[PDB]
């Protein structure tokens, strides 16, 4: 690739939505990883309602399910015939769907 | 690959395979000897450690690091292909490095007042 | 005579293993480095072990202002060439000769202002007999050069300062019952030439006593006794700088020293840089100033120098904590109710930080024997009085 | 109350009048000072409710209630009040505001990995090592292998690349060990006419 | 007998997929009994026994 | 220096005394004087010596 340093590789990983098990984001799988060590569960988090509070919930669960943001960008849009024939292009590239 | 066929075209192996057939039974009889835990007997097992000790004689120094380069596997394998004694050394035998290693450690324990099994 | 491995083995009825992890490195009982443009040094050469020193003598004969070289053996026909330049001249290439005519290496691009280069070069018999000049050559993409050059008189010398310091080392290393490798760990932290005397002999016995009484590793006892860490790998082993703060790589990224300035206010959210400290000490960002304050009284801000020397102050901070089992909260309130605590460990004295070690050692035996916090210990001994009615 | 112990009747006679400051209720509950300094900085720049302002920020109970569940928290993840600013700012899934950018993320998780001890850094990390190597071959598979080799699945670039990708962080091997490894594999795949 | 060595040769005389070399060359077919060589594929059917 | 005596092992061999032996180990005069004259023997009929 262009590519030149690791976490430039990274970023580009991040977001490689055309390859069957990227999009990887590192960051994140670090950030929720590091909290299902320290504190299983968010009892402590869930414990302090203060701090619950200024998340977004679906902000702390989606830690738990393990949706990472571009994989959520992927599940969320919107499929219709009128942008199937480009979503096409997006998610899948240059394989031929036959 | 047959040991023996290679022996005969130069019988000086056969010199070495008697030679340390005669180690062999030397440490034996003094294992054998020092299996008995009395006084008496551990002079025996003694004498016959070092009777086989003046027989192997001085242990080999081999200095640790030599000539050998840490060459490139490119470089290693045209050396090598020029038609690997060509640049990779000959070892000694294990084997009688391992009676120097038996040997040293036995006569240790008699020294140390240990068994055979090294428990005081 | 003694010259001979298996006579000096022998002689001083060493083990084989422990001969070996002599002479495989006996090349640091040479001179280090050139003076009066001499190195004196051992060479291995050893096809048969034996042990030969030779004296190198540079003469510099030609743009001596271009460069400094540096030639150092370490085996038969085999060596290292080092040198730095002092010029800049915009080499298409850097190409280096025997004299003027076999070319042993040759470098593209241009060589650098103040940068030691390197290069494994051969010199034969044929050569080496000679006082042979080594001509070094900056061709510029013009073809024009920066030629430089020095003759280098390759004599076969005397054993004898060869084998008082290996008597030394042989000597110290079987008194003190220490690895070989420890002890060449410990001595070069005292000087840049390896020579043992009274101020590295004088550490060595605080190291045994500090490796006993806190059961550390040699490395952690050196940092205790007031020396900076050490960038080198010994032993096939990680160095200690490399153990600390690069394995494993966080993301991806290498840290060194540098000239840059890394801050250690808690809420300034640092760079990568403070991330490293943090986890190299195993601390938050509030302790860390903590810490930081405690090491220097001197520094009124929070950022400090990238160099080795303050990473090694923080790491005596760290370890006096650790040691006792404390972390940074009671260490300071310790050293307050000591009254030793004004003094800074940054600028001390190796006796004033024995005494500081002894003093603390004390003072928290004497509170395990009587079943007292330090939060009691610091109330007792407390000035500051809360202005509050109760 | 009781948890400040013996201080109490001090911190309970200056928090009846508008007096109580972080450093004396820092000293009385043994805590650091600019560890509450820092997690009153905090928790004002962020939108509690009730809102949480200078003026009443220890003089009101529901404000010192609020500091100390920073506190609690910071230390349940054993890493700084600025460590668990910069976790709630990771609102990823909402449209309120703009998503968090890969430096900010980067950013969280260097902060919250360096609380970690040697144990769970060392799982933490062989985690992390599987997750990359399956990232990298498929990204390998899809946009860098040369098309001539028809390289399907993971599975066909291990048989290629003649390296595991799939193996655990559990299992260590020398260097030349693996080479070894992979030209073997590579002349019994060639005998075998299979290539 | 788990004669692991010995066993691959015996078994590779009738079948070795890396293939047989006689004379110094390497010959074309896998099967080294000609029945199963020139029997290449099932009968339209079997014998029901 | 007739007898390049260089190391322990060499001394032992030749005054024909244990001397790197530990102080555990305890033997009559007499038993020990026969375990010299022996390993003298040993050594001269080898030809070692």
């Amino acid at each position: 690739s262009k590519l030149e340093n690791y976490t430039k590789v990274m970023e580009m990983l991040s977001t490689f939505r055309p390859s069957g098990a990227t999009p990887y984001h590192d960051a994140y799988e670090n950030v929720r990883e590091v909290i299902q060590l320290q504190d299983p569960g968010l009892e402590q988090l869930n414990a302090s309602p203060a701090i619950a509070g200024l998340m977004h919930q679906a902000s702390l669960l989606g830690i738990n399910a393990s949706i990472s943001p571009e994989l959520f960008n992927i599940l969320t849009e919107e499929i219709t015939e009128g942008n199937a024939e480009e979503l096409y292009k997006k998610n899948f590239g240059n394989i031929e769907p036959a | 690959v047959d040991p023996d066929a290679v022996a005969q075209h130069d019988p000086m192996h056969y010199k070495v395979s008697t030679f340390m057939r005669t180690l062999d039974l030397l440490i034996a009889r003094g294992d054998h000897a020092y299996r008995q835990l009395e006084r008496d007997t551990l002079n025996e097992a003694k004498m016959w450690y070092m009777q086989a000790l003046h027989l192997l004689g001085d242990k080999p120094y081999l200095p640790l690091s030599t000539t050998w380069s840490d060459p490139r596997l490119d470089r290693a394998a045209d050396i090598t292909t020029q038609n690997l004694t060509d640049l990779f050394l000959p070892q000694i035998n294990e084997v009688m490095m391992n009676y120097w290693q038996t040997l040293a450690q036995r006569v240790y324990n008699l020294r140390h007042n240990l068994s055979i099994d090294g428990q005081p | 005579s003694l010259a001979m491995p298996e006579y000096l083995k022998r002689y001083y009825n060493l083990s084989d293993e422990e001969l070996s992890q002599f002479i495989g490195k006996a090349s640091n009982f040479g001179q280090q480095e050139y003076s009066n443009n001499q190195l004196i040094t051992p060479v291995v050469n050893s096809s048969d072990g034996t042990v030969k020193v030779y004296r190198i003598t540079r003469e510099y004969t030609t743009n001596a202002y271009q460069m400094d070289v540096e030639l150092f053996p370490f085996g038969g026909e085999n060596y290292r060439l080092d040198y730095k330049f002092k010029n800049f001249y915009n080499a298409s290439y850097l190409s280096i000769k025997l004299n003027d005519k076999r070319e042993l290496v040759r470098t593209e691009g241009a060589p650098q202002v103040n940068i030691e280069y390197s290069a494994n070069i051969t010199l034969n018999t044929a050569d080496i007999s000679q006082p042979f000049e080594i001509g070094l050559t900056r061709v510029l993409p013009s073809g024009s050069w920066a030629y430089a050059a020095a003759k280098f008189t390759v004599e076969e010398y005397n054993q004898y300062s060869f084998l008082l310091k290996l008597n030394k080392a042989i000597r110290l290393s079987r008194a003190t019952e220490l690895s070989p490798t420890i002890l060449e760990g410990i001595v070069r932290s005292v000087n840049l030439q390896l020579d043992i005397n009274t101020d590295v002999l004088g550490k060595v016995f605080l190291t045994k006593y500090y490796m006993q009484r806190y059961a550390i590793h040699a490395e952690t006892a050196l940092i205790l006794c007031n020396a900076p860490i050490s960038q080198r790998s010994y032993d096939n082993q990680p160095s200690q700088f490399d153990r600390l703060f690069n394995t494993p790589l966080l993301n991806g990224q290498y840290f060194s020293t540098g000239d840059e300035e890394i801050d250690l206010n808690s809420g300034s959210t640092g760079d990568w840089r403070k991330t490293i400290l943090k986890r190299a000490f195993n601390i938050d960002d509030v302790s860390l100033f903590r810490l930081l304050k405690i090491t220097d009284h001197d520094n009124k801000d929070g950022k400090i120098k990238n160099n080795l020397k303050n990473l090694s102050n923080l790491y005596i901070g760290k370890l006096l904590a650790d040691i006792h089992q404390l972390t940074i909260d009671e260490l300071d309130l310790l050293l307050i109710a000591v009254g030793e605590g004004k003094t800074n460990l940054s600028a001390i004295s190796d006796k004033q930080l024995a005494t500081l070690i002894r003093k603390l050692n004390t003072i928290t035996s004497w509170l395990h024997t009587q079943k007292w916090s330090v939060f009691q210990l610091f109330i007792m001994t407390s000035t500051s009085y809360n202005k509050t009615l109760t | 109350v009781n948890a400040l112990g013996e201080k109490a009747s001090s911190v309970l006679a200056a928090f009846e009048a508008n007096s109580l400051t972080a450093e004396q209720l820092a000293d009385a509950m043994n805590l650091d000072a600019n560890l509450l300094l820092q997690a009153s900085i905090q928790a004002q720049n962020h939108q509690h409710l009730p809102p949480v302002t200078p003026e009443n920020a220890f003089s009101s109970w529901t404000s010192i209630n609020t500091i100390l569940q920073w506190v609690n928290v910071a230390q349940q993840l054993n890493v700084a009040p600025q460590g668990v600013s910069a976790l709630v700012g990771l609102d990823y899934i909402q449209s309120m505001k703009e998503t968090p950018t890969y430096a900010q993320w980067e950013n969280a998780a260097g902060v919250l990995t360096a609380g970690l001890n040697s144990q769970q850094a060392n799982t933490l990390h062989a985690f992390l090592d599987e997750s990359r190597s399956a990232a990298l071959s498929t990204y390998y598979i899809r946009q860098v292998a040369k098309a001539a080799a028809a390289i399907k699945s993971r599975d066909d670039l291990y048989q290629y690349l003649l390296i595991d990708n799939q193996v655990s962080a559990a299992i260590k091997t020398t260097r030349i060990a693996e080479a070894i490894a992979s030209i073997q594999l590579y002349v019994n795949r060639a005998l075998e006419n299979v290539e | 007998e788990q004669n692991f060595d010995e066993a691959n040769r015996w078994l590779k005389y009738v079948w070795s997929p890396s293939g047989y070399i006689v004379h110094g060359q390497i010959q074309n077919y896998q099967w080294n009994v000609r029945p199963l060589l020139e029997d290449t594929s099932w009968n339209s059917d079997p014998l029901d026994s």
